[PDB]
């Protein structure tokens, strides 16, 4: 924290989010196209679900 | 469990156009710690 | 006539992948996001 932390928030740390199964051990995962959450086929950067 | 390996041989043959009955062992040459998801490969030959 | 292999899972760089190969120098052996040729292979001239 003490060298880390930004008083604005230092946004340049993240972790994954939603995955649609666990990983393998000592997997890396850097596909960050656009989470299929819901029933609905989604396409484009964004959408509900 | 995210290490790549590769082991060989390479032997002298005299058979025209199959692979030759007989046996031989391979010996262990390389780990990779790639870390990758891999579900398929393709060869490079030489033209 | 082999040089080696391509290993990965989409191949067009969408995901990181393997590349390996013993070209005329040197082998090489790499993991990076490529875009892979529809057709890879390793060209020679060979003339008369
Ligand atoms: C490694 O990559 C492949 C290709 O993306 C994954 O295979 C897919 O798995 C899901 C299982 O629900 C299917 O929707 C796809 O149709 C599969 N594709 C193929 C070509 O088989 C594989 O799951 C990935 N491995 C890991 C550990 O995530
Ligand atoms: C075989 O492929 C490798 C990788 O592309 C080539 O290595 C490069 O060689 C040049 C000249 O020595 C250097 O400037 C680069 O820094 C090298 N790249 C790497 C990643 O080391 C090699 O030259 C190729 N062989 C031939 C015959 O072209």
């Amino acid at each position: 924290n003490n060298l880390d932390s930004k008083v604005g928030g230092n946004y340049n740390y993240l972790y994954r989010l939603f995955r649609k199964s666990n990983l393998k051990p000592f997997e890396r995962d850097i596909s960050t196209e656009i989470y299929q959450a819901g029933s609905t086929p989604c396409n484009g950067v964004e959408g509900f679900n | 469990d995210g290490y790549f390996k590769i082991y060989s041989k390479h032997t002298p043959i005299n058979l025209v156009r199959d692979l030759p009955q007989g046996f031989s062992a391979l010996e262990p040459l390389v780990d990779l710690p790639i870390g990758i998801n891999i579900t398929r490969f393709q060869t490079l030959l030489a033209l | 006539i082999i040089r080696g292999w391509i290993f990965g899972t989409t191949l067009d760089s969408k995901t990181q992948s393997l590349l390996i190969v013993n070209n005329a120098t040197n082998v090489v052996i790499k993991v990076c996001e490529f875009q892979f040729c529809n057709d890879p292979f390793l060209g020679v001239y060979h003339k008369n």
